[PDB]
């Protein structure tokens, strides 16, 4: 899937301020096809946009966006200083591959997963990780495996249909290995082959209602809800 | 365990059994487990039983294969009840198509006979549990399909009706199908809310063959 | 006799009790047609063949 | 509207569909020249939506 260019990787407000940000790629992409995130450094992420409109729930209505095909856009109606983070474009392709923008930091001038094993390995190694669920039916949704260097662009390392039809990035494909239990509630990631790229924040991701399911669950093509993450790291 | 429903369509848990081109009779229990893993009814059971009672020649084939009869549509949905081995998927011979990115455009497609053998299509009509489904996948609040031949045509404009849970499914699917002879065409047309063929079944008619339900 | 290739049932909804009484009754009809004629059939049949033996030997 | 069977016995049920011999009953009464009814089953389902016939 596509490269994106975020503008600007890192910006400098008052307060009483708009922010316009925009996302572009390469092609023409449009548009429900996008999803829009805040996080603060210590803090997972957490959801704001989706499709280049349209607004999520636990919410105020000072960020709205627009744009189309290629350039995406999400403006910002009001800043303030509790907004002081670093916001992500995230994208699901059709060839089933998220994409990332590199984040972009406002700086203000003057239900839940869990994950399991993040730690330290050798380089050259091997080592598992495991996530697991609480309060929802782990059937439903589309699963993604995400990473994150310290203060880097991220990096969408894995995901995966409940139809079995994987997505990896081609120079991660082979070295990691995901699966899956719906009856256990939890996720599996055996990696074997790790080096100093691989040193990095993890995250655990639940994506997308697949078709059909009794709920008062709508459906997005964004995510639905993040995990809090883990540190992994080879080293000697 | 299978269902006449959890055979024809490609229920995962049935085996398909392609080799199987012909036989002496039908095998069942008087009380098949596997029925619609998302539940919906099935029109003329009886009849397509009756018309399934005998086989001279029987096959399956790929009408409009899932790669490259539907584009402008994703193609690739499945639901979690439709299950293999506690992972999700839906019937082989069926196709789901929901927009490109929200995106629905509507369709008119159509096929006719070259095999000169009868023909045997089915196909279905969505009925989901909530609105939001239907605005968010196919964007129209109205439906209006449009399955059409010479002899058989009939047309499908349904709304929400909140249904209880079964098999964790409050949605429906109503399922529906037909005989196709030599010669003759069919069309679909629609604004949504179906269930497309991915493959259909080739045969010859069959005499005096029949079915049991039977634990023995 | 003469029996047909032969598949003998029928299942049917609830909206055709119709077609369902009737095949019940059509059916049992002919099952009790048969079974009249054909005991009648061993009866008269078995009487005849003693009274075929009787007839020889006298 | 909606009922299932807490009796574990079978049911029967009637309903009706309104034809008028004039407009201005519909439009009075119900307020919609549009007539759309839907009577909804797992098994049974059909629509209903009629005009005036004189
Ligand atoms: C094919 O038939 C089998 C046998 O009936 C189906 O499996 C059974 O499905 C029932 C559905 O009610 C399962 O009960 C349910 O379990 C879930 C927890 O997993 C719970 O949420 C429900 O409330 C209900 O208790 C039952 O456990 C299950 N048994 C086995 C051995 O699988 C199967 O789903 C059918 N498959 C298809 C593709 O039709
Ligand atoms: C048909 O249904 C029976 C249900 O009685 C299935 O039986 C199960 O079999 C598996 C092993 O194959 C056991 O682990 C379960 O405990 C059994 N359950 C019961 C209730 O007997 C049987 O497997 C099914 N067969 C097919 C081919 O679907
Ligand atoms: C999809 O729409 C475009 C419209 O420009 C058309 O060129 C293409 O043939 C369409 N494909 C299908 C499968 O309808
Ligand atoms: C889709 O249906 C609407 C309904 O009026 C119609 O205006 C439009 O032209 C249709 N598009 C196609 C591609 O059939």
């Amino acid at each position: 899937e596509i490269v994106l260019t975020q503008s600007p990787g890192t910006l400098s407000l008052s307060p009483g301020e708009r922010a316009t940000l925009s996302c572009r790629a390469s092609q023409s992409i449009s548009g429900y096809y996008l999803t829009w995130y805040q996080q603060k450094p210590g803090q997972a992420p957490r959801l704001l946009i989706y499709g280049a409109s349209s607004r999520a729930t636990g919410i105020p209505d000072r960020f709205s966006g627009s744009g189309s095909g290629t350039d995406f856009t999400l403006t910002i109606s009001r800043l303030e200083p509790e907004d002081f983070a670093v916001y992500y474009c995230q994208q699901y392709g059709i060839s089933p591959v998220i994409t990332f923008g590199g984040g972009t930091n406002v700086e203000i001038k003057g239900v839940q997963l869990v994950e399991s094993g993040g730690g330290l390995v050798q380089p050259g190694g091997s080592l598992r990780l495991s996530c697991a669920a609480s309060g929802f039916t782990f059937n439903i949704y589309d699963m993604h495996w995400v990473r994150q260097a310290p203060g880097k662009g991220l990096e969408w390392v894995s995901g995966l249909t409940t139809g079995g039809d994987t997505s990896y990035s081609g120079s991660v494909r082979g070295r990691f290995s995901i699966s899956r239990e719906n009856a256990k509630n939890s996720l599996y990631l055996q990696m074997n082959n790790l080096r100093a790229g691989d040193t990095a924040a993890y995250f655990c991701v639940r994506g997308v209602r697949e078709v059909g399911a009794t709920g008062g669950d709508p459906f997005y093509y964004a995510m639905a809800v993040w995990g809090q993450g883990t540190t992994v790291t080879v080293s000697s | 365990n299978c269902s006449v429903a959890g055979w024809i369509l490609g229920n995962p848990e049935c085996e398909l059994l392609i080799s199987r081109e012909s036989w002496s009779y039908i095998v069942e229990k008087p009380n098949p487990e596997n029925g619609t893993c998302y539940p919906g009814h099935f029109a003329d059971y009886e009849e397509l039983r009756e018309q399934l009672s005998s086989v001279s020649s029987f096959e399956r084939f790929e009408i409009f294969p899932k790669e490259s009869s539907w584009p402008n549509h994703t193609t690739t949905g499945v639901s979690a009840s439709c299950s293999h081995n506690g992972e999700s998927s839906f019937y082989k011979n069926l196709l789901w198509l929901t927009g490109k990115n929200g995106l629905y455009p509507n369709l008119s497609k159509s096929y006719a006979n070259n095999k000169e053998k009868e023909v045997l299509v089915l196909w279905g009509v969505h009925h989901p549990p909530n609105i939001g489904d239907q605005r968010a996948l196919y964007h129209t609040e109205n439906a209006y399909v449009s399955v059409v031949s010479s002899h058989y045509s009939r047309k499908f404009t349904p709304e929400i009706a909140k249904r209880p849970k079964v098999r964790d499914r409050e949605g429906r699917i109503n399922y529906y199908w037909t005989l196709l002879e030599p010669g003759d065409t069919i069309i679909f047309e629609a604004n949504g809310n179906l269930i497309a063929p991915r493959y259909a079944f080739a045969l010859s008619r069959g005499f005096g063959s029949g079915i049991i339900n039977s634990n023995a | 006799m003469n029996t047909q290739f032969t598949a003998v049932g029928k299942e049917f909804n609830k909206l055709e009790r119709r077609m369902e009484n009737l095949n019940k009754k059509v059916d049992d009809g002919f099952i009790d047609i048969w079974t009249y004629n054909a005991e009648l059939l061993v009866l008269l049949e078995n009487e005849r063949t003693l009274d075929f033996h009787d007839s020889n030997v006298k």
